[PDB]
RNA sequence: AGCAGAGUGGCGCAGCGGAAGCGUAGGUCGAUGGAUCGAAACCAUCCUCUGCUACCA
RNA sequence: GCCCCUGAGACACCCUGACGGCCGCCGCCGCCCCGCUCACCCGGUCGCGCGGGGACCCGCCCGGGCGGGGAGUUCGGCUGGGGCGGCGCGCCUGCUACACCGGACCGCAGGCGUCCCACGGCGGGCUCAGCGAGGACGGAGACCUCCCGCGGAGCAGAAGGGCACAAGCCCGCCCGACCCGCGCCCCCCGUGCCGGCGCGGGCCGCGAAAGCGGGGCCUACCGAUCCUUCGCCGCCCCGGCCGCG
RNA sequence: ACAGCGUCGCGAGGGCCGCACCCGGCGCUGGCGCGACGUGAUUUCUGCCCAGUGCCACGACCGUCACCGUGAAGCGAUCCGC
RNA sequence: CCACGCGCCGCGGCGAGCCCGAGGGAGCCCCCGCGGCGGAGCGAGCGCGAGACGCCCCGGGCCCGCCAUGCCCCUGCGGGCG
């Protein structure tokens, strides 16, 4: 156990306030990425995830991204970003 | 590449744990070693920081800011 | 796996099938369950739970069968069956469903026991008190060594939706008697006795 | 030595003597994810050669055979260690 | 240990479920179980044997 | 075509499964070849009026071999010096061992590392090895008989103990050759271990019961820490919670 | 040690050595050469054995024998095949 | 010999307490000065958690935790009483 057992925990009023909205991506940054996306296209691995996504092979895509990036959160989120391109097509 | 120990005839005599010449990896990065190489070449200047500018199969290139 | 498209195809087949269709919904529904991941040496073989039928019984069970009109017979033919091995097979092949008598089951264990066991069709003993018709209503999941699995969904004229429920009940049971379950099945088709296959 | 296919023995879950099927116990394959195996693969990682003793002086010719008695009713699993023996068979049903 | 392949007349050795032969009278087809209408054969289990590889029991 | 026909499998009709084989197809996945020059790599020259290769090698990173060419180390003990051999190097019986107990010996005669779901448990019945004298074949010899039978037989294997309405033999059931928690003895520092033994509480077996049974009559027949593997029930994963681990 | 005698490897993109690397020796060389070994001037000769153990095959690639790559499965660590 | 750690003995101060810690204080031997150690144990942990005697010593009895087990019942794989 990592917490002391006090049933009446709460002797002082607590001002827990992160007072923070989730960090906004920011409109200007999205615009700069759009200009770069036109100039640079997409990385070879991203195109291969898109081809696996165009065919219905989503587990293959997640496994290929998890090998490419090395973290499930960023593998899933890359699969869901690149899927918009294939879904738009 | 990876560090190769400077042992003559490629043999390190001693406890077998300290054996091994070709498999060792550098302690400092190739960014740090680039910074240390220019510092010897240019002892008078003061090294600020370095940035990576290119990489090939055999070589890696780092550009160092040096201040007079 | 929408039931309606296939059920509607069976309803369209009511005009299309025609055929002799004795006691049938214009056809006897059949299912060809394709299997992937199936090996003969690997053992996923599970023998687990209108066609012509026979009941051989004593007093009351035969009398109820007589009013129903279901076949009613006696143990006397078992000496004649013993004379002709082919005759025991002839009795078995003609009547797809076999029923006997609990009271006369001693006769069915020795007099009928060898030929009917070799044939693989066993009469189901029905005592006079017991009702044969309700047992007949009760009248299959098998894997054997064949990847293709074939079973008559329903020889009944019962609505295609009731027939669809019978297909569903066996598919889930097959998923239970399969290592990868639904994954193991590949392609299944529904067709009328002379009708075209329609993938599920 | 011949062991019977079924022996009636006490099953702890039921708490009563019940019929138990018999079956030879075999050591399972070693898991890479084990306290010792994780430590051993780290110790043997790198230069220095073997870091752990490798026994090479076998002397026992026989092992001790454990029979897994599995109760049909409670699925209780009990193990009976027989005396060391060169050959063992479990009678068929 | 793992992965293969073998074990058959007196001797050796073919036979791919449907004569058990040939070469030099002559069959626990190493046995056991299953499986099949029937296996030397398929499938297990073991007694082996061979080749290769593996190592804190 | 059926109802035939009798076959492992029923050959009117319709649909699919396997097994091959043969096209084809695919924004699919491996593999192999051939250019080209533009990295890369050489030769020539006083770059004086030129070539040879080439996406290959090489280098680097993982991976598998070969590798006393080298390193680092090890290479037991007991013992009429040591070696050679053996093993009082773990365990057991009768000795030598000197009548409690304890006594050394490269002292003696021997064993053990196994074998048995019966060669176990229990109850009932029975008597064994053999003399003598008898009974077609049948004789030294089987088989069937009576008698008298202290065990002269048997009890898995060494030796010594033990045992007769039995501990032997046969027969009928059975699995206690279970589960849980302790103590005692032998060796002994009086520590472990093997082996036994005595119990408290479950659940069983056999027997009419009383009883007896945690193997095989007793004395031999085996094994720390760590690691692994498995079973039984729970706890923990430390800011939580859930599945896996 | 020697002259002599054999054996062995090698056509330079090569062989054999050096060497922490960078890179050198043979080599201002080239098979009448260079490197590696035996035996040891003549004279007369050098039999048999490829079992074993070495060595050798652009001799095959049968069985094993790695990363990678790949194909299922999984929530994913992973796990099986190929 | 000295340092350091551990065991035991004796002695001094104080007592369910005890203590020149580092430090600070115009301040050197003075004053002030936390952890810690003891006062509760046991259990892998979850966790739970001591009174009944007793000049002393020992032995017995009982209580606490761990390990079972039987009942009872609240706020319930929870509590209690054996």
């Amino acid at each position: 156990p990592g917490k002391v057992f006090n049933l009446k925990k709460g002797g002082a009023v607590v001002r827990i306030v992160r007072k923070k909205e989730e960090r906004k991506t920011k409109p200007h940054q999205e615009f700069v990425k759009s200009i770069i996306q036109e100039c640079t296209g997409m990385a070879p691995y991203e195109m291969h995830i898109i081809e696996l996504l165009r065919m219905n092979k989503d587990r293959h895509a997640l496994r290929y991204a998890k090998k490419r990036l090395g973290n499930i959160k960023r593998a899933k989120a890359k699969r869901d970003q690149l899927s918009v391109y294939a879904r738009n097509i | 590449g990876g560090r190769k120990r400077q042992c003559v005839h490629g043999i390190s005599y001693g406890k077998p744990r300290n054996i091994g010449i070709v498999g060792l990896k550098p302690s400092r990065s190739l960014r740090a070693l680039a910074e240390q190489k220019v510092g010897r070449r240019l002892p008078s200047l003061r090294v600020l920081n370095s940035y990576w500018v290119a990489q090939d199969g055999s070589y890696k290139w780092y550009e160092v800011i040096l201040i007079d | 796996i929408n039931p309606e498209a296939l059920n509607k195809h069976i309803a369209e087949i009511i005009e299309r099938a025609t055929n002799e269709k004795p006691r049938k919904f214009l056809e006897t529904v059949e299912l060809q369950v394709g299997l992937k991941g199936y090996d003969p040496k690997k053992d996923p073989r599970f023998n687990l739970p209108n066609l012509k039928l026979c009941v051989i019984a004593d007093a009351r069970d035969a009398d109820r069968a007589k009013k129903l009109g279901l076949n009613y017979v006696e143990i006397e033919h078992l000496q004649q069956f013993n004379k002709d091995a082919k005759q025991i097979k002839k009795f078995a092949k003609s009547y797809d469903v076999f029923l006997a008598s609990k009271s006369l089951i001693r006769q069915i264990t020795v007099y009928a026991g060898p030929g009917f066991t070799k044939a693989g069709r066993t009469p189901l003993p029905l005592a006079p008190d017991e009702d044969l018709e309700l047992k007949v209503l009760e009248c299959k999941v098998q894997f054997k060594k064949a990847v293709g699995l074939n079973w008559p969904i329903g020889n009944v004229k019962m609505p295609a939706s009731e027939i669809a429920q019978n297909i569903m009940t066996t598919l889930n049971f097959l998923a239970t008697q399969l290592k990868k379950g639904w994954q193991n099945i590949k392609t299944v088709y529904i067709k009328s006795t002379m009708g075209p296959s329609h993938r599920i | 030595v011949t062991y019977p296919a079924e022996r009636r023995t006490f099953c702890k879950r039921e708490g009563k003597h019940t019929v138990h099927k018999a079956s030879l116990y075999k050591k399972g394959k070693d898991s890479l994810l084990a306290q010792g195996k994780r430590r051993y693969d780290r110790k043997q990682r790198g230069f220095g050669g073997q870091t752990k003793p490798i026994f090479r002086r076998k002397a026992k010719t026989t092992k001790k055979q454990v029979i897994r008695l599995t109760c049909s009713s409670c699925k209780c699993q009990t193990f009976q260690v027989l005396k060391r023996c060169h050959r063992l068979e479990i009678s068929r049903l």
